[PDB]
């Protein structure tokens, strides 16, 4: 293996934050100068650090509330949501001591299928979902009834409309090429003479027989569309909670951590299905040479005779299938090699009604739920999440990562970055294959800082894997400088 | 080919006992594993660590101390008071019950799907999964639920003739040490398929008017597959703050000294693990190999006269196929056959039967630092202390080279080598010729060099052999340096 | 000449242990027997009575306000009165005529029919496995109801078994390995010479390894069972090894820390295969030889009777085996499973501190151990001939050779 | 529901041969010559592409799916599952 | 060749320990006869040794570790039973 | 099998087929003290 293991560099610290006036703390942090890779040090030490103070100046936290203050949890629930016989504070304390209940749910409703997923954050960089940021186990008032088939639903307060569209696409190609040649060349000659004689042949071959196979399908089913109301969203717990930990004076690791728990932006509109994706790829090859002679002499005499034989044959053959909704027999026999029965599809897409997968999304950036509403001191902190989710957006980046062999594509994944390798080649930089040359990507490395004013400009380089190795594919697809205004 | 060298057990003399603990009664001693009993060797009957009973002069800390809140009266849980009463037992005692949110009906939900094995901490050296880190079934007040993406279930109805799906087990209670598990369905599956073949036929004839006549056949085949399947039914991340450790681990904090003691820190590291899951996928995971090579071989030279004919044949197939999840029945099948009946089924298993595919971890002393306890930083940086050592006595790397590349492994102060064929030592095969492929394997660490201020170093070999014959060299960081 | 078991002189007597009401004596086992002459049976020791030298001091260990129970345990007051087998025996229906209430509320849990089993004592020797030395019966207040099984049914998870998780795996591991040649020549008064050699060549190797999951025990607060214990009270506190051999072979050199339930198959089939020939005539002569080893061996375990006994045979056959028997056997080691493999804790690690003596007793059981696995070693024996080894059972020492040299020490061809 | 399908294959095959053969003799020191050779040259490809796109909107999540699948055999869909969705 | 019906297979032995009689007489009957047991006759076997069991292996102590401590000449007696053992291997060749 | 030949001169067999098998119930261990007879 040609690897050098590489450890993963925090920076040194950056200086203290003075001291906070609502949260009584202070704060320090590092920046990632090189994730770990390759089976490096698997590093992480606390890359933020906080101590307390004394505190010399005022706060005023308090955003007051109408409502009612649950208990445990701290949400202000509306008045008229208490004796509803309903936990609307998230740890049912609004149900206390009441007279009675006045129940609006006449009859038993379900949660839309999946319809929690979509409460929690997206890191949008990684497209990987975070913790719980909205609560769609809070319905205010409710129980107006919404029907997909035959089972009744409840909506939740967050959610403007989920609802049954309901698409397939299918693609299929199937692309067959054969090509044969031939190629055979054969030769006698004779002498005789009253003494001297002479008598040789040559017969030979070439061939050479050569096919190919791609074939792709793909299913792409929707089964919801879903969005979210642009206004008054009921927040989750957890996510509340933590954005009243957050400093007015702006430290990085503590809006970062932020981001490390809940995600980057939050879904308000989603199609919501399954992918099926099929696609196998075969080249097959066939090739001989044939070699024969003779030559005879006499005046005395001698003769030589020659056979040369040869035959190679190949087959190369990669399948990659790709499945996401469903229920986990369906989803294993479409993982199977062999493509469908209609009768797998009907219950694979049957079940993804039950289990979506998210196909497309519109997200906001997670600062517009910071509502004043909910938190004292909101514009600071909007101000603060908006700079920390553009320093974080140049951390989390997979730019990052030494660049893989064999075409994988690195992913940071966490302070620490995986090599995911295509089919066909094995080990930690996907280097592990019997392939003498296979099309390199172009990867690009990260983009430098905005320099100067009245117009700024970023670069990039294409170099991070430069793209023309061993016969390389695509380079890389964005734009490769930028700029934008001061002003 | 190799040949082994026996070692029997060695462990260094015990340290001084540790001074009598004002409430466990107790005195502690160690040991360390001076040399471990190698492939040919007798076991120590002496393990690492010893403990004594002994009175001690002070008094036990008052329980009522704790946060000016409730502490449970025989275990280690301190409470916010919301807890007390809740309905739900919070402690070992229950005494977060006695004398009585209130009446939590979230129980209505039973507990997540893998709940258990995320709470538990884990081993790097044995794979080996260690106590309860994170306590698996601790709710902190919350009756928040996570939807099954598989609740979906047939049932026959015989009165009024009717095929209706159960309406069971749609929801699962999240433990408050989870922050998210999601229920996510994938599948991705990558099958690589590889085969080259060779054959080639020559004769030469010389006559003189002497005779020589020359034949040769040569075959060659190879074929490779590779598959690998994986499936999830859902993905976890566990909390990064308030993290509220079992009761166990907890007691074991209690009673760690705030001084360094390398036993008390590294009976810890063995009790609940060098790491912790901080995230994790579940589902199930298949993964199938064959390689396959086959040669013939012959050859005839006659001339004049004498006769001599000679024949080679060879046929050598690996299949390795492990099925990770599912019912112990059909992860059987699945090791046997691969078909639209064994992945059907398996995938039916994954719907009551999923296990961790991947997972992400952080050293053991790194929870302390989030615990609800506030902080412990005299301990944590003792538990750093020692797991920086335990990671270097208890290391794998101190067993043979397990030539044939075997897997070595150190259980309680002893090693297997795990070899793949033939029978176990250093050495490993009776059935393979000398000619095999085999790799070199780390030589373990130096200790620190002697050291100028800014300069000292730590050093290995790939193997104590070469790697073996043609064969794999090692990942390449020979050589490492320290602060002095 | 065959060989003979033989022993030390027994050594001298103890004192009178006066609460035990006994005196004891050793010796040294020195061969076992071999080759098939006089085989052990001998004991290491033996006991008889003594009306005691002194007093005996006071017995009772009470643990206080805890609840000391009909058995030699002590309880905390919360499993006083718990519907629930508490303390290792029932002992508690004179108190709990009133507060009944289980850890189960309104529910109708089963047993783990594993967890029962788990922490296993093991002895060195062999590796046999031992009914445990931990209670499993015993639940600290807690239901800790798991859902956990593949047959989809709720089980109370024991307070011992720290965790119990049903990871299934299903692996099999399948080698082939052949290599097979020939190699042949030919060269009034005549000459001639005909030569002709042929050689076969087969391994095979198979496995099948299926779990049920792992056991992890509990690393502090360890429940007991009675007879244990008991057999801890009932020991000399002088290192008369004969008497600790005696709780060494009832509860095992170590326990199970932790173990890996489920089954295994395993086969083999080594054949190795020659023939050689030479023919001639110079102005008769004809020499040959022939060499074969075939030898194929099963192995099952796990799961019922009927299926791993159809399996065993069904493989080591030529049979083209159905799919549907594998899910079958596999599927019954539910119902009947077997420890795989584990990690060993000494069993000393049990004899719990706050018992009388306790740190002495731990510290002759250690030395015991020590003494169990040096005068049971194999290096005493007299050496095998050819390429065989000095095998070990109980009462002879041998050695058996599937290479063509034979006899219990493999000495003659 | 929509479908496009469209399949297309090209076929091509060629065989070329050429020979020659002389003689020559003479007499009064007798003698003759000959002399023969052939060559050919074949060659042939195929591309087959075959194509589809099946397009649903409406019905259920398993009929779309089940409708949407392609037989090649049949690839306007067969009757049954058509009329499960239509019913979906 | 028909070798089930031939006189060509004869020298076969036959050792059997525990299950039903049954069984353990079709597996002998079979192989006096010269021919092959089938699969189903060795899992019909098995199932019955959960009737009727025997020891395969032995791990052996001389009877007199019996005779209880309480015993009113105890170690006199067990003195006395390894005086007896001893001589049985003489009382036989 | 061998021989050698000459018109010195040796023959040698030896020849064998087993056929064995367990099956395997449970395992016993039983007490050294505490015995009742
Ligand atoms: C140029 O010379 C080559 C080699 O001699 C010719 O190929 C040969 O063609 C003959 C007649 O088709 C083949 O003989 C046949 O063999 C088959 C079995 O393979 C047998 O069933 C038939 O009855 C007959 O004996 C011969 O095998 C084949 N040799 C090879 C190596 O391909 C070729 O046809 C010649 N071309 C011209 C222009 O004459
Ligand atoms: C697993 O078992 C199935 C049994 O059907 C195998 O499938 C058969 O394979 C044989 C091979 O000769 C074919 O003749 C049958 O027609 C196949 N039946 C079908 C359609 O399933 C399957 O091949 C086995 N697994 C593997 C990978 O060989
Ligand atoms: C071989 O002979 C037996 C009788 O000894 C007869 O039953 C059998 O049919 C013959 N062959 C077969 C079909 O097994
Ligand atoms: C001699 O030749 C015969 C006939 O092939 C053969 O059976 C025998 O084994 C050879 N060896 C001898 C007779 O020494
Ligand atoms: C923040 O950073 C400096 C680093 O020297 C500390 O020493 C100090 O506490 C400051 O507030
Ligand atoms: C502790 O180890 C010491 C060795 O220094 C012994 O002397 C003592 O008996 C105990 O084994
Ligand atoms: C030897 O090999 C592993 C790689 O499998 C390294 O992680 C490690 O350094 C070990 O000692
Ligand atoms: C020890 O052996 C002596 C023999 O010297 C006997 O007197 C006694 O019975 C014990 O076995
Ligand atoms: C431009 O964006 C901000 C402006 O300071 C910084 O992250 C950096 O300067 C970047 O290049
Ligand atoms: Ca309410
Ligand atoms: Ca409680
Ligand atoms: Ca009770």
């Amino acid at each position: 293996v040609t690897l050098m293991p590489i450890d993963c560099e925090l920076s040194s610290w950056s200086s203290w934050t003075t001291c906070d006036p609502c949260q009584k703390k202070r704060y320090r942090y590092a920046y990632l100068l090189q994730p770990s890779q390759f089976h490096g040090e698997p590093c992480n030490f606390s890359d933020k650090e906080v101590e307390d103070c004394v505190t010399n100046r005022p706060c005023r936290s308090q955003v007051r509330c109408e409502g009612f203050v649950c208990a445990q949890t701290g949400r202000c629930v509306n008045r008229r949501l208490l004796c509803n016989g309903d936990n609307d504070c998230g740890d049912q304390s609004d149900e206390a001591n009441c007279r009675r209940i006045y129940k609006k749910c006449q009859h038993e409703m379900d949660q839309y299928w999946g319809i929690g997923s979509l409460a929690s954050g997206i890191n949008l960089f990684t497209n990987s979902f975070e913790g719980p940021v909205l609560d769609h186990r809070y319905y205010a008032g409710g129980c107006s009834p919404h029907y997909i088939l035959n089972t009744r639903f409840r909506k939740p307060y967050n959610v403007e409309s989920y609802t049954p569209q309901t698409q397939g696409k299918y693609e299929f190609i199937l692309k067959e090429y054969e090509s044969y040649s031939d190629f055979e060349r054969n030769v006698t000659e004779k002498m005789a003479s009253k003494d001297r004689g002479k008598h040789y042949i040559r017969r030979t071959k070439r061939f050479s027989h050569t096919k190919s196979v791609f074939l792709h399908a793909r299913s792409d089913l929707e089964v919801a569309h879903y969005k979210l109301k642009p206004r008054s969203l009921m927040l989750h717990y957890e996510f509340l909670q933590r954005v009243k930990r957050l400093p007015l004076e702006y430290s990085y690791g503590e809006y970062r951590d932020l981001f490390r728990d809940f995600g980057t932006h939050y879904i308000t509109e989603a199609v919501l299905g399954g992918i099926y994706e099929y696609t196998l790829v075969m080249n097959k090859e066939a090739m001989e040479r044939g070699d024969y002679t003779l030559n005879n002499v006499h005046a005395r005499g001698i003769l030589n005779e020659i056979k040369d034989r040869n035959k190679r044959d190949t087959m190369v053959e990669d399948l990659v299938v790709l499945v996401r909704g469903g229920a986990s027999e369906h989803i294993t026999t479409l993982a199977y090699q062999e493509l469908p029965t209609a009768d797998l599809m009907q219950e694979w897409g049957d079940a993804v009604q039950y289990n979506p997968a998210i196909i497309k999304v519109k997200v906001e950036p997670l600062y517009e739920l910071v509502t004043a509403t909910d938190f004292a001191y909101s514009s600071t902190v909007r101000q603060n999440m908006k700079q920390a989710l553009e320093e974080f957006q140049k951390e989390v980046s997979s730019c990052h990562c030494a660049p893989c062999q064999g075409n994988g594509v690195p992913v940071l994944k966490g302070s620490r970055c995986d090599c995911i390798c295509p089919v066909g080649s094995q080990g930690l930089a996907c280097e592990v294959s019997y392939r003498k040359n296979t099309p390199i990507d172009g990867k690009w490395n990260c983009w430098s800082n905005w320099s100067s004013c009245s117009g700024r400009r970023k670069t990039r380089q294409r170099q991070c894997n430069n793209p023309p190795p061993q016969n390389g594919g695509s380079p890389c697809s964005g734009p490769a400088s930028e700029t934008l205004d001061c002003s | 080919a190799a040949t082994p060298a026996a070692v029997t057990c060695q462990l260094s003399n015990w340290s001084e006992w540790t001074d009598c603990f004002p409430c466990q009664d107790k005195k502690y001693r160690h040991r360390s594993l001076l040399q471990p009993n190698k492939f040919g060797g007798t076991i120590c009957s002496g393990d690492i660590w010893d403990q004594a009973s002994c009175s001690s002069s002070t008094t036990c800390v008052r329980q009522a101390q704790c946060g000016q809140d409730f502490q449970c009266k025989e275990t280690g849980r301190c409470l916010k008071r919301h807890l007390v009463c809740n309905g739900d037992q919070d402690c070992l005692d229950g005494s977060d019950e006695d004398d009585c949110a209130i009446d939590e009906d979230c129980s209505q939900y039973e507990p997540i799907p893998g709940s258990q094995k995320a709470a538990l901490g884990y081993n790097i050296l044995t794979q080996e999964d260690a106590q309860s880190v994170y306590d698996a079934s601790y709710y902190g007040g919350q009756c928040e639920t996570v939807y099954n993406g598989e609740w979906r279930e047939l049932r026959y109805d015989s009165t009024c003739e009717r095929l209706y799906y159960g309406d069971d087990e749609k929801y699962f209670r999240k433990p408050y040490n989870f922050l998210k598990y999601h229920f996510e369905a994938l599948a991705d599956t990558g099958i690589s398929s590889e085969f080259y073949d060779n054959a080639n036929d020559l004769l030469s004839k010389v006559k003189k008017d002497f005779l020589n006549e020359l034949n040769k056949y040569n075959e060659k085949k190879f074929i490779f597959t590779r598959i690998f399947t994986k499936v999830q039914t859902a993905h976890f991340k566990m909390r990064k703050d308030d993290i509220m450790l079992d009761e166990g681990m907890l007691q074991s904090l209690m009673e760690l000294p705030d001084q360094y003691n390398y036993g008390m820190y590294a009976k810890f590291i063995n009790d609940y693990g060098t790491h912790y899951i901080t995230s994790g996928s579940m589902g199930g995971i298949y993964e199938y190999i064959l390689v396959i090579d086959k040669a013939k071989m012959e050859s005839l030279g006659i001339t004049s006269g004498k006769t001599e004919r000679a024949r080679k044949a060879m046929a050598v197939e690996d299949i390795i196929s492990r099925v990770r999840g599912g019912s112990s029945g059909w992860s059987g099948g699945l090791a046997q056959n691969r078909s639209t009946i064994t992945y059907r089924s398996w995938g039916r298993s994954l719907k009551y039967n999923p296990v961790v595919i991947d997972f992400e971890m952080q050293p053991i002393h790194e929870v302390l630092r989030h615990t609800s306890l506030g902080p412990l930083e005299a301990k944590r940086q003792n538990l750093r202390r020692a797991l920086d050592q335990y990671l270097m006595e208890f290391n794998a790397c101190r067993c043979g080279p397990c030539f044939n590349n075997g897997v070595p492994i150190l259980e309680g102060t002893s090693c297997r080598c795990q070899c793949r064929l033939g029978s176990l030592g250093a050495a490993c095969e009776q059935t393979q010729t000398e000619g095999a492929k085999a790799d070199g394997s780390w030589s373990c660490w130096s200790s620190w060099s002697v050291c100028r201020a800014g300069i000292q170093e730590r050093r290995r070999e790939c193997d104590n052999p070469a790697p073996q014959n043609g064969g794999a060299s090692c990942p390449g960081r020979k050589v490492q340096t320290q602060a002095c | 000449s065959h060989i003979d078991c033989r022993m030390s002189p027994w050594s001298e007597w103890s004192q009178c242990d006066p609460c035990l009401r006994q005196m004891f004596r050793s010796r040294s086992i020195e061969v076992f027997g071999q080759f098939n002459g006089k085989r052990c049976t001998d004991a290491v020791g033996d006991r008889r009575q003594c009306v005691p030298t002194e007093p005996c001091e006071d017995a009772e260990d009470d643990c206080g306000n805890d609840f000391q129970c009909s058995t030699g345990r002590c309880i905390k007051m919360r499993l006083r009165c718990n519907g629930d087998n508490d303390c290792g025996d029932f002992s508690d229906e004179d108190d709990c005529e009133s507060e009944p209430r289980p850890p189960c509320r309104d529910r109708v849990v089963e047993e783990s029919e594993l967890a029962r089993t788990a922490g296993y004592g093991i002895n060195i020797l062999g590796m046999d496995p031992l009914s445990t030395p931990f209670d499993n019966e015993f639940y600290n207040g807690l239901c800790n109801r798991d859902r956990d099984g593949n047959t989809l049914t709720y089980y109370r998870r024991p307070w011992n078994v720290a965790s119990l998780i049903y990871e299934t795996k299903g692996e099999k591991n399948f080698r082939t390995e052949h290599y097979e040649e020939q190699i042949e020549a030919f060269k009034t008064y005549q000459l001639f010479l005909s030569y002709s050699s042929k050689k076969e060549k087969m391994f095979l190797h198979v496995k099948g390894e299926i779990h049920l999951g792992r056991f992890v025990m509990r690393n502090r607060d360890v429940v007991l069972t009675t007879t244990f214990v008991d057999d801890i009270k009932a020991l000399p506190t002088t290192y008369e090894k004969g008497e600790y051999f005696a709780f060494l072979e009832t509860y095992g050199t170590h326990y199970s820390s932790s173990g890996s339930l489920g089954g295994l198959y395993e086969l083999i089939y080594v054949l190795d295969k020659a023939s050689m020939k030479r023919k001639g005539v110079e102005l008769a002569v004809n020499i040959t030889s022939e060499n074969l080893i075939d030898d194929v061996v099963s192995l099952i375990r796990g799961g019922t009777r009927k299926y791993a006994f159809e399996l065993k045979e069904k493989l080591l056959r030529g049979t083209v085996i159905d799919v549907t028997d594998f899910v079958n056997w596999a599927s019954s080691i539910n119902d009947a499973p077997v420890l795989i493999s584990q990690k060993l804790s000494p069993i000393y690690n049990l004899v719990p501190v706050k018992m009388k003596n306790a740190h002495l007793k731990k510290q002759n059981l250690e030395r015991a151990i020590e003494d169990y696995i040096n005068e049971f070693s194999v290096r005493k024996c007299h050496t095998c001939q050819n390429g065989g080894t000095v095998i070990l059972m109980d009462g002879k020492c041998l050695c058996a050779c599937p290479f063509k040299f034979e006899g219990i020490a493999c000495e003659i061809s | 529901y929509r479908v496009l399908f469209y399949v297309d294959s090209e076929k091509l095959k060629q065989n070329d041969f050429n020979s020659v053969e002389e003689k020559k003799c003479k007499s009064s020191s007798h003698g003759c010559k000959e002399l023969e050779n052939a060559l050919k040259a074949a060659s042939g490809t195929q591309n087959n592409v075959l194509r589809g796109e099946p397009f649903i909107r409406g019905g259920g999540a398993g009929f779309i799916s089940g409708l949407s699948y392609l037989e090649l055999d049949n690839p306007a869909g067969n009757k049954r599952r058509y009329s499960a969705w239509a019913e979906s």
